[PDB]
């Protein structure tokens, strides 16, 4: 993808006017610095590789962390899935109206001993359990529970100590692209939920420990990572400017658009 | 699952005449219902059904 | 002469004797939907002379202490004519539209205008807890003005609308990514953008979903001298392009 | 009449007026309980999206 | 096996192993540019030399 | 497996009807909507792929897990092969009267430390056998036996801290087909058993631990995965009403035959 | 077996399992307007698939002293779904009809129907100086009724609605030469009309003329039983075909 | 090696290592359909147009 190269000029008395031009029609001027001034002859062998879309967005990003622990009643975690918690994702995909992409989810999952009271704690080799269920499914509701017999739901198991766990998701999705931003309600009298929320629905993460509690308390966290693989993107946008303050919605505090100097002509 | 935003509509009937019958019939009749998919149907993104519990092992 | 246009839809006729070019979407003129890309499956009414052509909102009056209007598109045009009549009886629909912003004045007055088109403006709320209702929102071919203050968080739903944010929360110089054009008193009198059909889905409803918003923003104030014309207007003419419709229902 | 015969009978009589109802549901294939516990419905418990038409018969 | 050109500034060898197409490397490679629907979304078009309007 | 595509159609006054019928034949109408309303030409790429019987049925399920202790007498755990201890892998395959496919086997195996009384607890990695039993040979009655020498019985050893055990089994059957339901007795005399029970005669599952008791307890828990392979199927079924109650025979409790609403003409 | 029918139009059908044969206009069935033909010269609009479809009206009694019912045709549908909008807003249009007259009963009831329509069925008035006022010659898809006596010339502005005088001063016997089917209780079911556009002129105001009434009269009145079912309906169901409109103005 | 298709919405290689045809992977690409032995299992065709009965 090789950039224009320059071409030689010489003066010029004429009628064309290159430098002269309207804005005002919405159109951007296709001038080239060899119309304004004299320039010699460069060869550019650079290239423009580096700012596609494919290289700009295939990169991993984290997206959540949660934790759960062992000697409790009921200790397990979830995650109801989106990407609008952080606050570096969610600036790299809303520079864009809507998107079509696979996934590839990667986990890293590190424990912690709790301060118990017994003497001569030690533990074997941890095993988790990473479920995820689809909306209208059965979800669990303690850690010995019949909802983790993971009959059709798909889930994964993994020991510490090993290289993290890793898989692939397709472009799921009801309509064409994903949608970034929506202008609208989700009822038909216009009242309620208005925003991004009425086209959320991806479904529930669940985590938990598959050993049992031996002598001591154990705290676990899973960390999850995002990274989109075979892009297309359509209508772009400008790039946000105030700081993001709820999940659900684009509600923001007014702030400037620069910061300021002391005089026009200061340098 | 039951989605606002992916709503179908309402499926209803109506009289359009009456039911007209003979002296020594009953009047009152039935109707039953079938449903079927058509040759365009499919399904995707399998999943767990919410019909069936445990407690204990059998 | 590039000066002169005249665009002909149905029964009506625009003709401008000062203008810049007409500016086309992201390239893509307006066009049927295809046989590849449909999904509800029923035939499409295309009425096609009663529909496609120019519908006039009401007139603003641009002040030197103004800051700025807004529209949301297919619902400006909600009770104007058989437009209107279809898409309460109907349950889809897709349109595009050709716009026309015009505003005269002297040799004698200055400003500057921005007409931007954005799809799927969404905008915020004056309260950082809820969202704004519709009344706030949209109007019924009326518009809906910015002001150069910041709403305070005693209210509960009113939209954020102050200017230089734009309402959604960016910067308000680089709205120039949409397709736009100026209005510039020293040389221009008109703007004509001619916008596709732009969603993730091929139909939607028009009724809970508004795809497209023009904004009219004041860059440069009026400016005029002692003895002119204080009261200046603007007038906006929006004209649907190639709708058809689909699933015939009640009134609603 | 969910625990009988009386559930898969709609009734019908001889009226003295026009225009009245029959029945009438929500089409929701497989939230509506309805439809919910049907041949098809069974099916689409199993799933999480669908697509396509829907035949009903009368007799 | 598919033998692709390895940018510089020489070869490479790729087997794809799974049996859906969600499962492959990302594509990194499309090199492509279309600058003009954004710049010049213009009906008629405009010469450089010449002046906007006549 | 692309779907049908639908066909434009014109306004009709004929003698031909496409709507009426009559269901008493037990016939299924084969009409499409483009028979009873004016359509356009319609191009679907639907493909019914994810519903084949080879994507509905090759996902691993849990059927089974099972503790033993180590410093226990005699601890160890058995468990007779068969399908009908869990919910969701027994409605699943009672769709279908008759299966038959290849089988992927994994286990999950775990540890918990048990309290005991000594200072300074530390033991070494752990070691696990589980013994596959054929039905008429020698069976283990302790953890040191002779039966645990597996001259021809096959079995596996696995170390705690690595990938799961797997491995194949063929369509181990006598019949040309496993049988789901089975309609009658095992004696001529019609007496005594009634049911499925007749039919299962798969062999017993043994596990164990193959180290010594060091200085503290450990009390380790399988768990069984069945995945089917190469799966073919006759005679559907319709799927199970009422909840399951035992593990031989069909035994339930009546329910109604969905829930209520108030009214018959409530949306 | 000529006993059965489907009619498709748009997202409706009717079936029928026993019937007469379709009665075709007068030979003609209904088509759009030519280009040797026209005299307006504008383009006209024809939707298609929202306004030619099946719309029912009210149901009637028939019950054993009743002398008749009558319908004006292009005013019933003005009220309804997107062909009574396009009435509204436009100024000329031109309207083929399908007619569908129904009524069921057993083996053990009797009776006849002569199901007529009549163009340009001007009607007479009761005081005879005076013409019927608008509120007694048609009515929003309800019946206008006959009665078997005469009403007295002491009303001002009412309707003369004799039946064997058929509203026109005509015999009632001789209203066979006008297309028409008959409903016989013994074999019959239902009734099937077609009628092409019959007018002096091209188009005309869908407002101010009718050019068809829809008549049915019970010739033998309905007989049964003690014991059978008292309560016979009686209802019309009417499709446009291949409707245009020209004219574009305010909503009248 | 087999060369296949790959289900998209390009290739894939497969090779077998084990003596035993119980030890392959998964068919998941056999799509085949007959519903007319469970829609239609009458002796006599019905023509859709046509009356059941005569
Ligand atoms: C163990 C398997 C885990 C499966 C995880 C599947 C997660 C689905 C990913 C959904 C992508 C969300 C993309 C953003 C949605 C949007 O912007 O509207
Ligand atoms: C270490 C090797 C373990 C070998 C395990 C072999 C287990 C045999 C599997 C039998 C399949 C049972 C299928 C269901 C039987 C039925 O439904 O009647």
């Amino acid at each position: 993808a090789r950039v224009a190269d320059t071409i030689s000029s010489r003066p010029t008395n004429s009628e064309s006017i290159p430098a002269l031009t309207a804005a005002e029609t919405g159109h951007t001027s296709q001038v080239v610095p060899s119309d304004t001034m004299q320039t010699r002859h460069v060869k550019n062998y650079h290239s423009r590789s580096e700012s596609s879309i494919e290289n700009f967005l295939c990169r991993s990003a984290c997206v959540y962390y949660a934790t759960y622990t062992n000697n409790s009643k009921k200790g397990f975690a979830e995650w109801v899935i989106n990407t609008r918690q952080v606050a570096q994702l969610r600036r790299k995909l809303e520079l864009f109206t809507y998107l079509r992409f696979d996934l590839e989810l990667t986990f890293v999952i590190t424990s912690a001993q709790q301060p118990s009271t017994a003497s001569s704690v030690d533990a074997p080799v941890q095993t988790h359990q990473i479920m995820y269920v689809p909306p209208g499914g059965p979800v669990p509701t303690k850690v010995k529970d019949y909802a983790w017999q993971t009959s059709t739901n798909p889930s994964v198991f993994w020991t510490e100590g090993n290289a993290p766990p890793r898989m692939s998701i397709p472009f799921i999705s009801i309509g064409n692209a994903y949608s970034c931003f929506y202008d609208g309600w989700t009822q038909f009298s216009r009242n309620g939920v208005y925003g991004i929320n009425t086209l959320n629905n991806m479904g529930t993460l669940y985590m938990r420990h598959v050993n049992e509690a031996g002598q001591g308390p154990i705290k676990s966290t899973v960390r999850i990572y995002f990274k989109p693989k075979h892009v297309k993107a359509w209508v772009p946008r400008p790039p946000r400017l105030c700081q993001y303050e709820k999940q659900k919605n684009v509600n923001f505090s007014p702030i400037g658009v620069t910061t300021s100097r002391t005089d026009i002509i200061t340098t | 699952v039951e989605d606002e935003y992916t709503a179908a509509g309402y499926v209803t009937c109506w009289y359009q005449t009456n039911i007209v019958v003979p002296a020594d019939v009953q009047s009152s009749c039935d109707i039953l219902c079938f449903v079927s998919a058509c040759n365009d149907f499919s399904v995707r993104m399998l999943k767990d059904t919410p019909f069936i519990r445990q407690d204990t092992f059998y | 002469s590039d000066r002169v246009r005249s665009i002909t839809l149905g029964n009506s006729t625009i003709t401008t004797q000062e203008c810049a070019n007409v500016v086309v979407g992201y390239g893509v003129w307006p066009e049927y939907l295809k046989d590849n890309e449909a999904t509800a499956e029923d035939q499409p009414t295309q009425p096609d002379v009663a529909t496609c052509r120019f519908y006039t909102l009401e007139s603003v009056q641009w002040m030197k202490n103004s800051a700025g209007w807004w529209w949301k598109l297919p619902d400006a045009l909600s009770q104007m004519g058989l437009f209107g009549q279809n898409m309460q009886y109907h349950y889809l629909g897709r349109t595009g539209y050709t716009i026309h912003v015009q505003c005269n004045a002297s040799k004698f007055h200055q400003g500057c205008l921005l007409v931007v088109c954005v799809p799927e403006a969404e905008m915020g709320c004056s309260n950082l807890n809820n969202t704004p209702e519709f009344s706030e929102l949209s109007g019924g071919d009326s518009a809906r003005m910015f002001t150069d203050t910041q709403v305070g968080e005693s209210n509960a739903k009113k939209v954020q609308t102050a200017v230089w944010n734009a309402g959604m929360g960016v910067g308000v110089g680089n709205l120039t990514i949409f397709p736009h054009q100026w209005i510039n008193l020293r040389t221009n009198n008109s703007a004509t953008l001619v916008m596709p059909y732009i969603n993730s889905v091929p139909m939607d409803n028009m009724f809970r979903h508004n795809n497209l918003t023009l904004m009219i923003i004041p860059f440069v104030p009026l400016n005029y001298s002692e003895g002119s014309s204080p009261y200046v207007p603007i007038t906006v003419t929006i004209a649907p392009m190639c709708a058809e419709y689909n699933g015939l229902r009640l009134a609603s | 009449n969910v625990s009988s015969l009386k559930a898969y009978q709609i009734p019908v009589q001889s009226n003295s007026d026009n225009g009245k109802q029959v029945f009438g549901f929500p089409l929701q294939p497989g939230a509506n309980n309805v439809l919910n516990r049907t041949l098809l419905g069974e099916i689409l418990n199993y799933y999480t999206h669908w697509s396509g038409s829907i035949k009903l018969t009368f007799m | 096996a598919q033998v692709s050109t390895q940018k510089t500034g020489i070869h490479y060898t790729n087997i794809n192993y799974y049996k859906d197409a969600a499962s492959n490397s990302a594509n990194r490679q499309d090199f492509t540019q279309d600058p003009g629907k954004f710049t010049e979304p213009v009906k008629d078009i405009m010469v450089k030399t010449m002046p906007a309007l006549n």
